């Protein structure tokens, strides 16, 4: 991989299902077109400054996991344990639930042309996509990656159709909706901070660019150069897709819409309007098939320290798959869609994710005073992790001060539920702990035929 | 009522509150100051058959009409034009000459007016006086309600049976072709175009 194929993996990773669901909720909180395009550009700066700080932490430590070896080196075991606990029950199953809910919005929308589908149909189709992907990835480990490259080709084509056909309409003079773009707006701290939750969901994947883009021809120079080129170029493709939405829709017509890109393909591509519900539905289960490849990597490295159960990250003897972890993620993601509702799972996801993005980037500054003499090949200027940890407390405190809903209580109580399990199973190892953990591991071993992975740390 | 910019600001403001807008449409007749009628009575081009013209015997201040047909507001429905030296038909008033809907150039001009307002963003139309669209081309006299009445005193509209001037064969097909013109602007979901007719 050179430099050009280094920035191509960055563009393919960061373009996901977010740009097809998020424009409604950014406009719902900043009610004008003008502020709606500033938040889409300011989210691409938070993704670029955030990925640069993770690029320094990735070369300084050089250990597998996620943010788990980064938090242990800075604070110790207690924030490292809470990240392994919150990524098990909060972060990873909600990400699997938002994607499978976004798949069922785009299948059910062309059948209910001028009205909404009922909530029983979008939820019973989303649960059928969770249980289909959780069994396909639990049987046929290599089948998920043969279809993975035609699911990325279907994603970039339908993005390039919307961008190009929007610049053609912009040249003909369909620019009336941009005329008064700053009249009627919100400088409330809860309207802007939730508009940042939905824009930054469309950039999901900037914190895992380290592990796959460090097998390059010349690292420590081409990795921070692929981030400065790659993530601002997807920021240009996200602004140009919102510009294309506002050539055929008013800001009121976009709020009164079920899926935003079906409404685009119904006013532009008229005799072939079904290609937009077809290509987005392919690209969305490909984004859910891709998150089941990663099942078991953090669970293995957290269980090696005693911070996670060891019956998870076991491997099936036939069909060599991480079957106890894939089944565990499919069960919690199915529970999450019964209360359901994208715009209520994105707030639940972004509150726990940005609490631990903020603790990790703060650990970059703590390790500049505590963990010197540690050979940093990449070294960002100090003003970049300071701004990224000041926005990270603005994105945590401002929804729970100004617009408090019930998900910010159910997310805090699920993270502090793990702090009880630290002090009974890790810090104060008692007697009754391992005689619950060992018969459960023994009986789930004969049920699923799963063994320890004949392996080493790597 | 304002300008065209005042209308375009009203359509945008109506849509921003979730409302819809339907307007009236008058297909049956124009004014005598319309540019089609000023070219019709000089026999200019294709406009010669845009209105219904027939010969008559107007001399010393009185016209002899081609039949006994009456206007709705009540006198003869034929009025003599001095430039054309013929008589034209009108269902309502002498300042409202009727369009000739047996001419396919007239029906194409009406479809361009429908496409003009649907492009501006109007959500529908109410069609007025659709039963007065076609008349019988045999031009025979109506039947009087009172058959012993002398025909020089029959001047009120309620004194004739209007079998040849309302609801003729082919009138419902003209209304159905208007519905097909608006169907090209209704293929988008949520932007169906309404059509209502007023026949009282
Ligand atoms: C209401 C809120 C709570 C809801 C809880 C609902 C629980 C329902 C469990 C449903 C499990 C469904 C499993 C079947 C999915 C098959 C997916 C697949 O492809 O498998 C391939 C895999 C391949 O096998 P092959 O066909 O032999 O190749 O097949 C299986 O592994 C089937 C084994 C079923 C696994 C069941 C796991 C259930 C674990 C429950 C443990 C509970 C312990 C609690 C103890 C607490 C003590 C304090
Ligand atoms: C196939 C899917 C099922 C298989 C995987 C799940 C296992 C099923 C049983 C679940 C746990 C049963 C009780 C705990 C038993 C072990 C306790 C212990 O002493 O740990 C020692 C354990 C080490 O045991 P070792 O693996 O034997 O070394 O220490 C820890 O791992 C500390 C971390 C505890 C992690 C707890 C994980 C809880 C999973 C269930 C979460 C429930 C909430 C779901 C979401 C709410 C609704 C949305
Ligand atoms: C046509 O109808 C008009 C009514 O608008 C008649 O004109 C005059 O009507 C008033 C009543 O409002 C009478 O007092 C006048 O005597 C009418 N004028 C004349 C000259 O008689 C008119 O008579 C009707 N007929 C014609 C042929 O014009
Ligand atoms: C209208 O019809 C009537 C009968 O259908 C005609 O005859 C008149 O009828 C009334 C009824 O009582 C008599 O009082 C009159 O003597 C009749 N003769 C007349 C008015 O000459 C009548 O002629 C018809 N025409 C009009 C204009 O009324
Ligand atoms: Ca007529």
């Amino acid at each position: 991989l050179g430099l050009i194929s280094g920035i191509s993996i960055i563009v393919g990773t960061i373009i996901g299902s977010g740009i097809f669901v998020s424009p409604k909720s950014v406009l719902s909180n900043t009610e004008a077109v003008g502020p709606c395009l500033i938040i889409w550009a300011a989210c691409g700066v938070l993704a670029t400054l955030g990925a640069l700080c993770f690029a320094e932490l990735g070369t300084m430590i050089t250990k597998s996991g996620g943010e788990y070896p980064y938090l242990m080196e800075a604070y110790g075991p207690i924030p490292a344990y809470l990240f392994s606990w919150a990524s098990l029950i909060v972060i990873k199953p909600t990400s699997f639930a938002i994607i499978c809910l976004s798949f069922s919005e785009y299948v059910c929308a062309p059948f209910y042309v001028g009205c909404k589908p009922p909530q029983i149909v979008v939820k019973c189709l989303a649960a059928a996509a969770i249980l289909f992907i959780s069994t396909v990835n639990s049987l046929s480990v290599r089948l998920g990656s043969y279809v993975q490259n035609i699911f990325t080709a279907a994603k970039l084509v339908i993005v390039a159709i919307i961008i190009i056909s929007g610049l053609v309409l912009l040249a003909q003079g369909n620019t009336k909706n941009f005329d008064n773009s700053f009249e009627g707006a919100q400088l409330s701290v809860g309207a802007i901070s939730l508009a940042f939750y939905n824009g930054l969901w469309a950039y999901d994947g900037w914190n895992q660019l380290n592990y796959i883009t460090e097998e390059l021809r010349n690292p420590y120079r081409n990795l921070p150069l692929a981030i400065i080129i790659g993530i601002p170029l997807v920021t240009a493709c996200y602004i140009l897709m919102n510009v294309s939405y506002f050539t055929v829709m008013t800001a009121t017509e976009l709020l009164q819409s079920q899926a935003v890109a079906v409404t685009f393909g119904d006013r532009v591509l008229y005799p072939a309007s079904w290609i937009v519900p077809l290509f987005v539905a392919f690209s969305t289960i490909g984004a859910a098939n891709g998150t089941c490849f990663t099942a078991g990597r953090l669970i293995y490295v957290a269980g090696r320290e005693g911070h996670m159960l060891k019956v998870l990250s076991y491997i099936s003897v036939r069909r060599l798959t991480p079957a106890p972890a894939i089944i565990f993620y499919g069960i919690i993601a199915t529970i999450y869609i019964i209360p359901g509702d994208i715009n209520s799972l994105v707030n639940y996801f972004s509150f726990a994710a940005w609490l631990f993005y903020g603790l990790t980037i703060l650990g970059l500054i703590v390790m500049r005073f505590t963990r010197k003499e540690l050979e940093r090949p990449i070294k960002v200027p100090v003003v970049i992790p300071v701004l990224m940890t000041l926005i990270s407390v603005f994105l945590v405190l401002a929804p729970i001060i100004s617009k408090p809903t019930w998900e910010y209580l159910y997310c805090v109580l699920f993270i502090l539920s793990g702090l009880l399990f630290y002090f009974l199973f890790v810090h104060y190892k008692f007697g009754w702990a391992q005689k619950i953990s060992k018969p459960i591991t023994m009986h789930l071993q004969m049920l699923m035929e799963v063994v320890p992975p004949e392996e080493d740390p790597e | 009522f304002g300008t065209m910019e005042d209308f375009e600001n009203l359509v945008a403001a109506i849509h921003d509150k979730g409302l819809k807008l339907i307007i009236d449409f008058i297909p049956n007749h124009t004014s005598d100051k319309h540019i089609w009628f000023q070219l019709s009575r000089t026999r200019t081009g294709k406009y010669t058959d845009y209105y219904i013209w027939h010969d008559c015997t107007h001399e010393n201040g009185k016209t002899i009409p081609p039949n006994n047909w009456l206007s709705v507001y009540g006198n003869s429905s034929w009025h003599f034009d001095e430039v054309r030296n013929q008589c034209y038909f009108h269902q309502f008033m002498k300042e409202q000459p009727d369009l000739n809907f047996r001419n396919p150039d007239v029906q194409e001009e009406i479809k361009e007016i429908l496409r003009f307002w649907l492009t501006k963003g109007v959500d529908g139309f109410s069609l007025d006086a659709v039963k007065f669209l076609l008349e019988a081309k045999h031009l025979r006299d109506e039947i009087q309600v009172n058959k012993t009445q002398i025909p020089d005193t029959v001047t009120q509209y309620s004194e004739l049976y209007h079998d040849f001037t309302t609801t003729q064969v082919g009138m419902h097909d003209i209304v159905r072709s208007f519905r097909q013109t608006m169907d090209q602007y209704s293929t988008e979901p949520g932007r169906y175009r309404f059509m209502g007719t007023e026949a009282y």
